[PDB]
């Protein structure tokens, strides 16, 4: 039987996930990805810090101590509705990846 | 990843054709347009029906979460859609009848 | 998701719907009865009548 | 004085549509017109609907 500290609070914005890390005593955390291109790190969070990762409904996973991992597609209580041009383009109005700035140029 | 080609004989005939709804005044309303990336989809279509049946619905360039609807009469019909999943474009059909939709993309 | 701006004019009812587009049957109505400026003060000094006795 | 920004995340889904009647025969009648402006507006709006909803 083991207990470790609270899993990071999530805050949400337009195409954005922000995480507040919150420990009690030093807790091992991993930052990974498998809805995105491979990455791995390990660090101990002894003191809170915010890490912001963007997710456009791809999939980002965070691993916090001895608790189940959580993967999110940035699910909220909102939805889209027939967005995006018929020929391939990027999520939301925002210019990046340039496909809204290409018409200006 | 990977694509599955599929083939079927669903035991067609049956006693086809003997039901086939037709539908008139086909429209799209757009609600729940927010610029958050989710998989949901919340829109309505307005039409009128007077043919009592089930047709095989819907679509081959669009995705509804419904697929069986005994339409006898009709008005506004809210449906769920798989938006920003594998459809960013939709050719909306309700039976043999169709329009293309929808809206929401500001610069 | 969020966020409207009502002006501060008292007793006029403003209506907000917001979470995502579409219609709701219960929406938020809010009215301002009053703004209230309430002190947080430093007493500089006190003065009062005094009884001078000769 | 000033404007008050307000933000809320409120549950209004529920099940969407939460009933939207389509509406026809839209009219504006304006009556009770007497000068002043330190009191509220009095308008009457006429319409006819093809459904009941909220």
């Amino acid at each position: 039987a083991v207990s470790v500290a609270p899993e990071p609070q999530v805050t949400y914005r337009l195409g954005e996930v922000e995480f507040h890390f919150h420990p009690m005593y030093p807790t091992l955390f991993s930052i990974r990805s498998l809805g995105k291109d491979p990455s791995h790190s390990q660090e101990w969070i002894d003191t809170p810090m915010s890490k912001t990762i963007q997710v456009g409904a791809e999939g980002v996973e965070y691993v916090w101590g001895n608790n189940n991992p959580v993967r999110l597609w940035a699910q909220k209580s909102s939805s889209s509705s027939a967005h995006g041009n018929p020929i391939s383009i990027v999520s939301h109005y925002y210019d990046l990846y340039p496909y809204w700035t290409i018409t200006v140029l | 990843y990977g694509n599955i080609p599929i083939s079927m004989d669903i035991a067609d005939a049956f006693t086809r054709i003997d039901e086939s709804p037709s539908v008139s005044l086909k429209a799209c309303e757009v609600q729940s347009c927010t610029y958050s990336s989710d998989f949901g989809g919340v829109a309505s279509i307005s039409y009128t029906s007077n043919k009592v049946g089930k047709c095989a619905i819907s679509s081959n360039s669009a995705t509804m979460k419904d697929s069986v609807q005994d339409v006898q009469e009709s008005g506004a019909l809210s449906l769920f859609f798989a938006t920003s999943s594998v459809e960013p474009n939709f050719v909306v059909q309700v039976c043999n009848a169709r329009i293309t939709c929808g809206k929401c993309e500001p610069p | 998701y969020e966020s409207t701006t009502m002006p501060n004019q008292v007793g006029i009812p403003f209506k907000a719907l917001i979470e995502r587009p579409g219609y709701a049957g219960l929406p938020l109505s809010l009215v301002v009865i009053k703004s209230e400026l309430v002190p947080s003060l430093v007493q500089d000094y006190i003065t009062c009548n005094y009884k001078t006795v000769v």
